[PDB]
């Protein structure tokens, strides 16, 4: 089933190799369903990480209004 | 409704509307709390610490007692601080200094907002910094504030001193034309 | 009361009363009142189609062209409205960057045509809101990739290309 | 008759008149009548673009901004039309929930600016209708997303990141 | 057409525009159907069913004999009902009792609207529930509703002991000024 | 891990024979994790020189 | 800002908006620098080079050492060069002819100028082309701006001889009334 073939052992009727083809080729066919979900889960978290460091990257890269802002703070002033 | 608030408070209609604009364009009107006054204010104090003061007028504002109150009860003080009567005007504040709520400050009480002030100063006093010294701010107000002499202070107290000190009868009504 | 950018100006100048009493200073600083005027609709005529605006809303980036009082050149006083002759479909995101903070991105504009509106506005493109700004960076990048001697150095220009001539 | 949220209540009141007959009973109750007055278009006037509506559709939703009477903020009685400096291509959307029933998502705009619009017009981002609910999700997760002493701790904190000093 | 049936019907242009409107805006003029019907009446009907009365008047607002008519024909019972002459509403509710469509209604035939009706009432009766009552209330029709005391009535047989009862014509005027 | 299987060597116990089977599957997973992203990449700078060449071939037009 | 700039230039309001819109289209007012100019000229003289001239002018423009001025001090030349005074013109030209900057022209520093004109007049010269003639060209300048008969000439030492050769004093006011 999962295509090594060491030879050892093998059929040698005209039954056991029909049976040995199709097992051979079932094989192939169910572990052939995680690695397409596995493989592309790692690229997604792979790739997430790498736009997350960017991310922090990028983060670390970064009157008639002054006269009434400042005359509050002048008002604060009163405390000495 | 715009027009029962404005029979209530001193502004105008335009003047209302100039501010729920305003107000609804920062907070789109859940209603403040103090993680929104802690910052409003804030923006205005750089170089200095303005949410443990911002800590006593949230709870000054907030008539009622949940933890955001509205934004007609906002109006409602604004217009009082800004265009009220002096005689409500030091009401007013008069609750703002009674921390628990009763209607009595003590000189550590009151000690608490000065600590507060103080600490919106700045991180380092322009002249000689002194810890015992808003020791005496505090009590530099008793010796007016307290016609019975005994470091006890309540609204009637509190007043009867403060209408003749002309200082702040003039700086009780600064803005009361700005706009 | 003030608006746009000052707009929260008069609730701090309600909490300072909350100083008076102890303050024993002699005396404030008086305030700094000057000329008072009320806000106006701004009528912006970006190509045709009107937008409208409060003036104190355009003023709040004054080293931008609509902010500054360099967008008096595009004033037509026969009728009182600025009339550019740009496009109107991308005046709205730079517009709604004055009326917010942050400036935006449509999934379609062709990012040549974006980048230079922003040009000519005044905006830079390095204050794109974080929300939409990486697909900015992916059409950036694309555009950009879709933009992408007698005889002793001929036999050089020759060889490094078979198909310049036959001999090589 | 009346429009908008009562518009088949006439189909109703008409369908009653099948009791009258075998309506033993002594008297019925004399009707809710009050004061009458027509439908009116309102001018809703957002940045520039004018969208109209009847009235009796936009009172179909009353704990909203513009269902409520709190729309009255934005009244320029100099004009007699509602001035909201907002964004006027998710006014759309907003308006067209109030026709129909269903809220809409657009394909193309930056999430954020969908959901404050949402936020300042009193609608809830539950609402959506479901033929366009899930691709609001996606945009909202990927967007989340994109958003996302001495001695004694100080070789706890240079441990976990060796790249913090040169010891590490 | 708006003018076809403007003069035909009693309503005034602008309120058949504002009807049109709120027809066509939930069907979009195919044509309601009763599946339209048991579900628009039933909005007013909570605590109660109202499918199987709504199959009555679903009957009689449908002059031809499709299985969904028109909104000329929507609109021109309508102004019957509401502003009509009393002696046409009565027509028509009577055509609504008739239920074999041929111009005798049966103590037991009528008895299927009353059934309908108090089916409509609710899941448990407000005072005690009889079902033997709708046996009376049926019955107690023919009392005024026979003048010939036999047990079969007639579109004048109907008539002419329902003109006097004048609670019924007033109760037959109520919505015809509401609008 | 390669699934060659050349069969010179076999476990023939019966936890050899449980570890050689986890060990197959291990490497098919393995491996498994460049060859999509090394042929991706093939492929992408395969047609990115694809549209150079026709990119600038539509400028030897003009 | 507009108004301060109507104010020294002699354009009108107008005139002024018409040409910031020409402007800013094609430069969104960063400001031009050699490599707008060498371009912008050249799409004027095609069969020819416009480079080596342009590099005289694109001193002369700027009045302050920049390497690109601005749009005030752009028009503020145009409006000196078209619609000035001929005592100004002239003295704008010579500020441009005079390369070291200093005040001293040499013959062979304005043939470097003659040498970047007849460059921009073509390939091949429609008459004979000759490569001394640019050598009496240059000297049959000095024949009337030389008062002193040095070789040597200065701001008065070049208009004392330049403001009667009329032809020019009509080929000084040529576009001041085309617009």
């Amino acid at each position: 089933m999962t295509t090594l073939g060491y030879g050892d052992m093998v059929p040698k009727t005209i039954a056991g190799k029909i049976f040995g083809s199709i097992c051979s080729l079932s094989g192939v066919l169910v572990i052939a369903l995680p690695v397409p979900v596995i493989v592309s889960n790692f690229s997604r978290i792979y790739h997430q990480n790498q736009r997350a460091d960017k991310r922090r990257a990028q983060k670390k890269a970064r009157s008639l209004i002054e006269s009434q802002h400042h005359h509050l703070l002048h008002c604060l002033e009163k405390t000495t | 409704g715009l027009e029962q608030l404005e029979a209530q408070t001193n502004f105008t209609k335009r003047e209302l509307q100039v501010l729920y604009r305003g107000f609804k364009n920062e907070c789109p009107s859940g209603v403040v709390n103090e993680d929104t006054f802690k910052q409003i204010y804030a923006q205005f104090f750089p170089h200095g610490d303005a949410s443990t003061y911002a800590h006593y007028l949230f709870n000054a504002f907030d008539t009622t007692q949940t933890g955001s109150v509205k934004f007609e009860d906002f109006v409602t003080a604004l217009s009082i601080l800004l265009r009220g009567t002096v005689h409500e005007k030091l009401r007013w504040t008069f609750n703002l200094y009674d921390i628990n709520k009763d209607g009595y400050i003590n000189k550590e009480e009151m000690m608490d907002i000065v600590k507060a002030i103080y600490d919106m100063m700045g991180k380092y006093t322009y002249p000689v910094l002194k810890e015992d010294t808003p020791r005496q701010h505090v009590d530099v107000f008793f010796q007016k504030m307290d016609k019975n002499k005994d470091g006890i202070v309540t609204l009637d107290e509190f007043l009867e001193s403060c209408q003749e000190d002309d200082n702040i009868m003039r700086s009780l009504q600064l803005f009361q034309n700005v706009m | 009361m003030a608006a746009g950018v000052a707009a929260w100006l008069p609730f701090a100048r309600a909490a300072a009363i909350g100083w008076m009493p102890v303050a024993n200073c002699p005396m404030p600083l008086a305030p700094a009142d000057k000329n008072k005027r009320q806000d106006e609709l701004i009528v912006l005529n970006v190509s045709g189609r009107r937008f409208q605006t409060w003036r104190t809303t355009l003023e709040r980036y004054p080293d931008t062209l609509l902010g500054s009082t360099e967008k008096e050149f595009f004033f037509n006083e026969d009728t009182k409205e600025y009339f550019f002759d740009r496009d109107p479909e991308v005046f709205r995101c730079v517009l709604n960057f004055y009326r917010t903070g942050k400036l935006h991105y449509p999934r379609y504009e062709c990012i040549s045509a974006y980048d230079d509106e922003l040009a000519f506005y005044g905006i830079l493109p390095e204050i794109i809101g974080d929300c939409c700004y990486e697909e900015y960076k992916d059409r950036k990048r694309e555009n950009a990739e879709r933009l992408m001697l007698s005889f002793r150095q001929t036999m050089w220009r020759a060889f490094e290309n078979p198909h310049t001539s036959t001999l090589a």
